[PDB]
């Protein structure tokens, strides 16, 4: 749900929020548990993990340090939650005939001779008539020679081409 | 043939958070400043 | 033991301090599919400053990057110009100057305390470039050595900091004995 | 009751955070205020996730505002019509 | 060390609830054993939600 860097930048954040904890709370002389550099490490990983404390800053500018975390731990988490959700959620949601001919980018053609170029030849339909112009317009030749032409030159056009034929032979190349 | 023929046309990323990473560094920075400035302070006070 | 922890303060604020400058120079950052000189696509180192083509037609041509082409102007200029990186050098090198006159001229007990603050702030200027940079990259990828030499450095000093002001405790804990 | 108004302020932004505590009131009176506060903290903290999870899954100004600028062909039907038009826009 | 068995089991059972713990683990290496099982925590629960 979030970015490689996210994550490497919140590791960065952490040692440095860690360090500072550390510094403000112990570096002056007129303050001689409370934190140390372990345990102010503790502090801060317990916060992100919003799993509790055992002991908080009691100072400003140990509480100062403790806020920031706290608010960045909150909006990290949060969207660390809602973005798994959109995962999730969407992934509960080109791919016909009409589709195929608007798009002209994508190539696609029929055996040479055979009833599928009849069929679309001899055809009434808008559809197919707006194919039927395209392939007898589209050069070089989107037409093949046999079957397993146009199997292999699909399987070798990096998606670009695109292959009209009856069904059963589509059932027997997906269940082999 | 001339007009409908001739149609042509999730991660979060640091972009989207960088303002909470501004903050905490921001907030690191003053909680610096502030320690230091009560630290010169009562150096001092210490004086005397 | 006490004597050995100058020693190894001084060896990490001069491994920080390398480690950034060498970062700040070299040109391994970032691993992008660019273009090495205008006037089509191939792997580009794409330094902080320099943007050098690899794997191309002339391997090796270097060009200056065009940071330019309102937020996002102000955020162009944190980037083209690198003050986060270049002042985490500045601060680290002061750093370790403070270390260096612990000894001579010593006694005063808050030049190490000045080192630690050095140390810590060196940290988080390295932090905030990073995040200025790869905020103002986006808008495949990888990121070269120089970038993991960015992160080492503000790992290492932060420890540096730490031990710094481990130092100053202990010399106030012995001044008050 | 260690809440002093430096203590009071510090509890309560933890609370919104949804944080550690490390001191609850003890009293009636103020054990109110801070379940009303938790309540708060829950619808909306509920409410900021909620909404940012829908973020993250789901003009005429031409002279209803000049700042845009608009025109037409120099001699044709169009600058004609406009020109010998009445209507009000 | 306030964590007997009777304890321990308290405080994972806590901790994967999202809710208090009223003991920390104070020494390094219960503290290693803290963090992983709440790193776990979060993400199961974040899941769940």
């Amino acid at each position: 749900p979030l970015a490689y860097e996210i994550w490497m930048c919140i590791v960065f954040a952490y040692i440095g929020v860690s360090v500072v904890l550390f510094l403000v709370s112990r570096f002056s002389p007129y303050e001689w548990n409370e934190f140390g550099i372990f345990n102010s490490l503790w502090f801060s990983l317990g916060a992100f993990m919003r799993q509790g404390c055992d002991i908080s800053p009691r100072s400003l500018s140990g509480r100062i340090v403790g806020g920031v975390w706290w608010f960045f731990t909150l909006i990290i988490i949060s969207s660390y939650t809602a973005n798994l959700a959109a995962f999730l959620t969407v992934e509960r949601m080109i791919e016909s005939a009409e589709d195929l001919s608007k798009q002209t980018e994508i190539a696609y053609g029929t055996l040479d001779s055979g009833s599928t170029k009849e069929f679309f030849r001899r055809s009434k339909i808008a559809v197919f008539d707006k194919m039927w112009t395209y392939m007898r317009s589209a050069e070089p030749s989107v037409f093949v020679r046999t079957t397993a032409e146009g199997v292999a030159r699909v399987r070798k056009s990096k998606g670009k081409y695109a292959y009209l034929l009856e069904s059963t032979m589509n059932e027997y190349i997906e269940q082999r | 043939k001339w007009w409908y023929d001739k149609g042509e046309c999730s991660a979060l990323s640091l972009s989207n958070v960088a303002g909470v990473f501004y903050i905490l560094v921001g907030g690191l920075g003053l909680a610096m400043l502030v320690a230091l400035i009560e630290f010169c302070y009562k150096s001092r006070a210490e004086a005397k | 033991d006490r004597g050995v922890q100058m020693l190894l303060t001084t060896v990490g604020a001069f491994a920080a301090f390398s480690l950034m400058t060498i970062a700040v120079g070299t040109d391994y950052w970032l691993y992008s599919r660019g273009v090495c000189k205008t006037k089509e696509e191939v792997m580009t180192h794409s330094g902080l400053w320099r943007t050098c083509c690899l794997e191309g037609n002339f391997k090796g041509l270097c060009k200056q990057i065009d940071h330019f082409p309102t937020a996002e102007y102000f955020l162009r200029a944190v980037r083209a110009s690198s003050i986060f990186p270049i002042l985490s050098v500045i601060l680290l090198f002061m750093g370790g100057l403070c270390i260096a006159a612990s000894e001579f001229y010593k006694t005063r007990h808050n030049i190490i305390l000045s080192a630690g603050i050095f140390f810590v702030s060196a940290g988080l200027s390295n932090i905030i470039g990073i995040i200025v940079y790869i905020s103002a990259n986006a808008g495949s990828y990888s990121y070269g050595w120089s970038f993991y030499f960015g992160a080492l450095s503000f790992i290492i000093a932060e420890m540096v900091g730490v031990l710094a002001v481990h130092m100053f405790i202990d010399r106030h804990k012995q001044l008050r004995a």
